[PDB]
């Protein structure tokens, strides 16, 4: 039976009993930094437990007019426990990722919802002229979400968040050439996606770049009949992965 | 002074030749490579991804999510058709964009093979059987379940697994094929059909949906690159 | 290069089963046509041998265009060098997220004539210099001036009517690799330049003649060439929908997904 | 002096002339594929004759 | 007549190229090398000696032997700063000037350690204890003691050696920096300040002075080869 | 779970040691030590303490 | 005919053609140092790790 | 290089410089003949002295 994990991680512990395989990456497990690629030359820093154990996000809810979510990976977890606390008094850092979304429903719920993972997932703003700024392009752990209509051009710095160009101008159906899974509550309950760690530079600042993004869009949407139950939630649980730090400093 | 003689071509600029030239920047360190994860050595790689296929345009869907569903129901009576479109990767406007579709607008001419997956987001209770066919051309379209069992099909049982592929294979009087729309070339049609019902038990929707997917075989191969028209420009940005 | 070829088949009845699948775990099907119907041995000659990233890329595409009079005050050409101000190259470029290339440059200089008032205009052959300025030199203000002395700046100097100007570019970057995209600020304190502006330090590009104005007008024209050669690709991307808009960043108009139809039967 | 085999459907020779290598000509001819990392990404590896999920 | 044919790039007049050309003075005799002390084989050699570094602009001292002289007190209170500066060895005007930093104003890229050595040239009667501290970026200036002990520091105690080194490690996201003032590419900010106070006996001046030096460790090297801002020109001379 | 077989349901059992208070929220109390419960065929789970204390013994 | 080694980050010809030493190309490739003479021109020896007067 | 026989009624040398088949010189000197396909094209092989039909 394919149909059970059970992943550990620190003090933390996931178990599924109704899952689709684990999508690795790229084809490659996250792992440390070796000695031909480093360029800084002092010590790093590896906690290892404290920092490489699941952290759960916030909650939101499925609705039937709903359009889809999105989340700024190196920044939701710049306020939970120990892993930000080392991202304020460092300079640099590089971490893989373990991303688990969850969500049940009965047998006679029906609906559909794509969990891919964009790198270097630059967006639009309404105003041609502008860019977005930072209160509306990530959030502290708490989902930023799209619409299925336009956004104006009367208003100066804010996202376009139109579903079917996926915030980035490129069509939505094309999206499953990133490592993705599907959540199908005919047959799914959960989604599992390990990334290693992907830039041009073998290190980076975490406060001013976002490396990665998490996108659940909903292609077929939720369908119940009378009787049964309207709240349906969704859950993301975010483990990093061989993480370590340089460049000590004043906290920022 | 060793005698020469200079030949038609010279002193003209090919965009598409290859030959050594001095370089400006003498004695350069370069940056040493690093071990990026996803590196890609041929564009044919990406084609073998699936992606999702918008078959429900219907002049008000494709601002929207709905194109991408096809809508499935409980009916009265039997053999109705589900959808259907001809085989034009490249110049029919339902396979024109997607991630196959894309590639092949960059080239000419194309042969091999073609996979097409069908996947029921409905229930968990509601059952159905469904018909899909794959016509050669030479005749028209087929109009009923009768004349659409003739050509090359599946049966597809909607159970536990949740999908299920029609491989399109390469029926053609020649090697390649034009990416443009040819008489000369075509390929034919694809339809789909209701085998049985969908039959649906108490307090569960009746109405479904079926996503579909489209990618390449490992025989997929192109040639002779091209421009791709769907990009304009006017001034310079 | 060639393709997989052909394996003849049989009538079965049995457990197995090629066409069921799950879509669900992320992962496309490896079945051939020689699993779902009866075929042939066919022997396949064809190749991939087109579609690689060394044959994609390494062809020329205009960059730019810029005008210089000589009889003018201050005539003369710059241009900050990017890649984002034509629309072929920019998509052709944005399929992929880290790219590693050497470069060749080529340029095609034309000139045209003026409505001077003097008889009797005749001029002699035209000599243009292309001057590159690397990030923290000193720059041209006027057509006569100091900064054209060229001491350490490459230069080229070339005569009309002959094989046009052409030389080779390193990978010339402070990272690993060229980044089309970046989702970051410049600031610490994340504001003001959002986007790829904040990566884009290559250069100026100068343009003038070397004659002096004789008894007419001349209106030059430069057109740029690029030619990726030893190229090298990481993480695939989708290609774009929506039209170009700026060169900045990658502000858009929203679109359909495609064009439609009158029915979901109409064949 | 290198000898090559000179793609057709007989060899050529090819020499370098100046000091660096960025001023060689195109590969053109390093045909080397992998679709696995894309297309299979995947932890434990699927049979195809055998069902996804038991 | 053998045939060729003539390519791109013929007929022009690289500045850099790497040609042969006929002399003109055929056969001549030059004269005999000599040994001459003092031979320089790589420009990297001037650029690991030490210069002295005016700290000390202030907007009078620049006209003067002023500038390089950095003033030491005894106080009454503790904790206070000595001087502070961004280190940026080729766009910054207190390095700018120096050995290292003129050898840096003819190049693009810059990669490696740099050294700092301080002097105490005060009386041989007085103390004092300092912190030579380096703050990588990513926060502002450090404004306290509390704030600069966190980064890299040594603790320099003035005895009979006169001298102390504080070596700036290469921390940095990307191999190379750019040699001008770049957001993307800074590289941090080096402060100082008093551990304890500049006791001193009876009949000895209070007001001393330290002298800074800079140059490069063995792992410094430089790219892409430009021309300086540093010089004009109107006319011929 | 001694519910029906038709519903779901999916649970959060943390345990957390002293030195603070008790957690109010379920972002305080994933920090410590949990375990993520996903009821299906399977109706059971554990979740085993550990033996985290700065001595030997405890008093009871 | 010389055989060189083609500085990288593979190999090229080079034949001299006229007969003056002062017609060849520039050497380009001659990576020599010796910084011992300009940053320590001293007369005993330093040890780093022990002090400099005793 | 190739050394081939300079159709007279001597040698010459050939080198290909480019990477492609359909960029060599043409062929010039494949003389070959089967003109029995379309003078004889019968089942039946007829001998000259004997007559057609018997
Ligand atoms: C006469 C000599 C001219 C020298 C011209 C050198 C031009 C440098 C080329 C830079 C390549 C730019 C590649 C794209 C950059 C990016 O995408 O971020």
């Amino acid at each position: 039976s394919d149909r059970v994990r059970s992943i550990t991680l620190g003090n933390s512990t996931i178990t599924t009993q109704e899952c689709a395989n684990v999508v690795v990456g790229y084809g490659v497990w996250p792992e440390y930094l070796k000695d031909n690629e480093a360029t800084a030359e002092d010590q790093p820093t590896q906690p290892d437990v404290a920092t490489c154990r699941f952290y759960t996000l916030e909650s939101v809810q499925w609705m039937k007019n709903s359009a889809g979510w999105w989340w700024k990976l190196p920044d939701a977890l710049s306020q939970m426990g120990l892993f930000g606390q080392n991202m304020q008094y460092h300079y640099l850092g590089r971490t893989g990722y373990t991303i688990h979304v969850q969500c049940n429903a009965s047998k006679f719920h029906q609906g559909c919802l794509l969990v891919v993972c964009v790198p270097e997932a630059e967006m639009g703003c309404s105003n041609l002229n502008n860019t977005p700024e930072f209160s509306e392009l990530s959030g502290g752990d708490s989902a930023r979400m799209f619409t299925d209509t336009q956004v104006g051009e009367s208003n100066a710095k804010k996202v376009q968040t139109a579903v079917w160009n996926a915030g980035m101008g490129v069509g939505v159906g094309n999206l499953t050439i990133f490592p993705h899974q599907w959540i199908n509550l005919r047959t799914n309950n959960s989604a599992t996606l390990v990334m290693p760690y992907i830039n041009s530079v073998p290190m980076d600042n975490m406060f001013r770049h976002n490396n990665l993004t998490l996108m659940i869009i909903p292609f077929v949407p939720l369908n119940y009949s009378e009787g049964s139950s309207p709240y349906v939630p969704i859950t993301v649980t975010i483990a990093p992965m061989c993480a370590e730090y340089n460049g000590l400093r004043l906290a920022s | 002074g060793l005698p020469v003689m200079t030949t038609p071509g010279s002193t003209q600029f090919l965009t598409s030749d290859d030959f050594q030239s001095p370089s400006a920047m003498p004695q350069f360190d370069v940056t040493p490579e690093m071990q990026i994860p996803g590196r890609v050595n041929n564009l044919m790689e990406i084609a073998e991804v699936d992606s999702v296929v918008p078959v429900n345009n219907t002049e008000d869907n494709v601002s929207s999510l709905k194109a991408y569903q096809i809508p499935v129901q409980s009916n009265s009576d039997n053999g109705k058709q589900v959808f259907g479109f001809p085989l034009q990767p490249g110049a029919n406007n339902v396979l024109n964009r997607t991630l196959l579709g894309e590639i092949l607008n960059y080239y000419t001419h194309w042969s091999g093979s073609i996979k097409l997956t069908f996947m029921f987001c409905g229930s968990a209770m509601a059952t159905g059987k469904f018909l899909l066919a794959y016509s050669p051309p030479g005749a028209g379209v087929p109009k009923n379940r009768k004349d659409a069992m003739l050509g090359t099909h599946v049966i597809w049982d909607v159970g536990l697994q949740s999908s299920c592929v029609l491989c399109v294979p390469w029926i053609s009087q020649t090697h390649y094929r034009y990416v443009v729309e040819d008489e000369y070339t075509a390929a034919g049609y694809v339809t789909c059909w209701y085998q049985t019902n969908i039959v649906v038990p108490a307090d569960v929707q009746s109405s479904c949906d079926i996503l579909c997917f489209v990618s390449a075989c490992n025989d997929f191969s192109v040639r002779m690159l091209k421009d791709t028209p769907f990009i304009r420009q006017d001034t310079f940005y | 290069a060639r393709v997989a070829d052909t394996i003849s088949s049989r009538p079965t009845n049995s457990e197995s089963i090629p066409a069921l699948t799950a879509a669900e775990t992320g992962h496309t099907s490896q079945v051939v046509p020689s699993d779902t119907m009866q075929t042939r041995h066919v022997k396949n000659y064809h190749s991939r041998s087109e579609s690689s990233i060394e044959n994609f890329l390494c062809r020329s595409a205009c960059v730019y265009y810029a005008t210089y009079t000589n009889n003018s005050k201050k005539g003369f050409a710059e241009w900050v060098i990017n890649t984002r101000q034509v629309a072929q190259l920019r998509r052709k470029l944005e399929l992929f997220t880290y790219l590693r290339f050497d470069l060749e440059l080529t340029f095609v200089i034309t000139s045209a004539q003026q409505p001077s008032t003097a008889s009797s205009v005749d001029a002699p052959v035209q000599t243009h210099q292309i001057m590159y300025v690397p990030p923290g030199g000193p720059v041209p203000t006027k057509v006569k001036d100091y900064a054209w002395q060229t001491s350490t700046n490459p230069s080229v100097f070339w005569t009309e009517g002959n094989a046009p100007p052409r030389m080779s570019i390193p990978f010339i970057s402070i990272g690993n690799a060229y980044s089309c995209f970046y989702d970051g600020w410049t600031q610490f304190s994340r504001n003001g330049v959002y986007g790829i502006n904040t990566l884009n330090n290559m250069g100026t590009l100068y343009m003038r003649h070397v004659n002096e104005a004789g008894q007419g007008p001349i209106k030059s024209t430069v057109r740029i060439y690029f030619k990726p050669k030893h190229v090298k690709a990481w993480v695939p991307r989708p290609p774009r929908l929506c039209q170009y808009e700026k060169q900045k960043n990658v502000n858009f108009s929203p679109i359909g997904v495609t064009t439609s139809r009158t029915d979901i039967i109409t064949t | 002096a290198q000898v090559s085999t000179q793609k057709t459907g007989i060899h050529y020779t090819n020499i370098n002339y100046y000091k660096d290598a960025a001023s060689n000509s195109a590969n053109r001819q390093d045909f080397t594929q992998d679709p696995g990392k894309f297309t299979e990404p995947v932890k434990d590896i699927m049979v195809k004759t055998m069902p996804a999920l038991n």
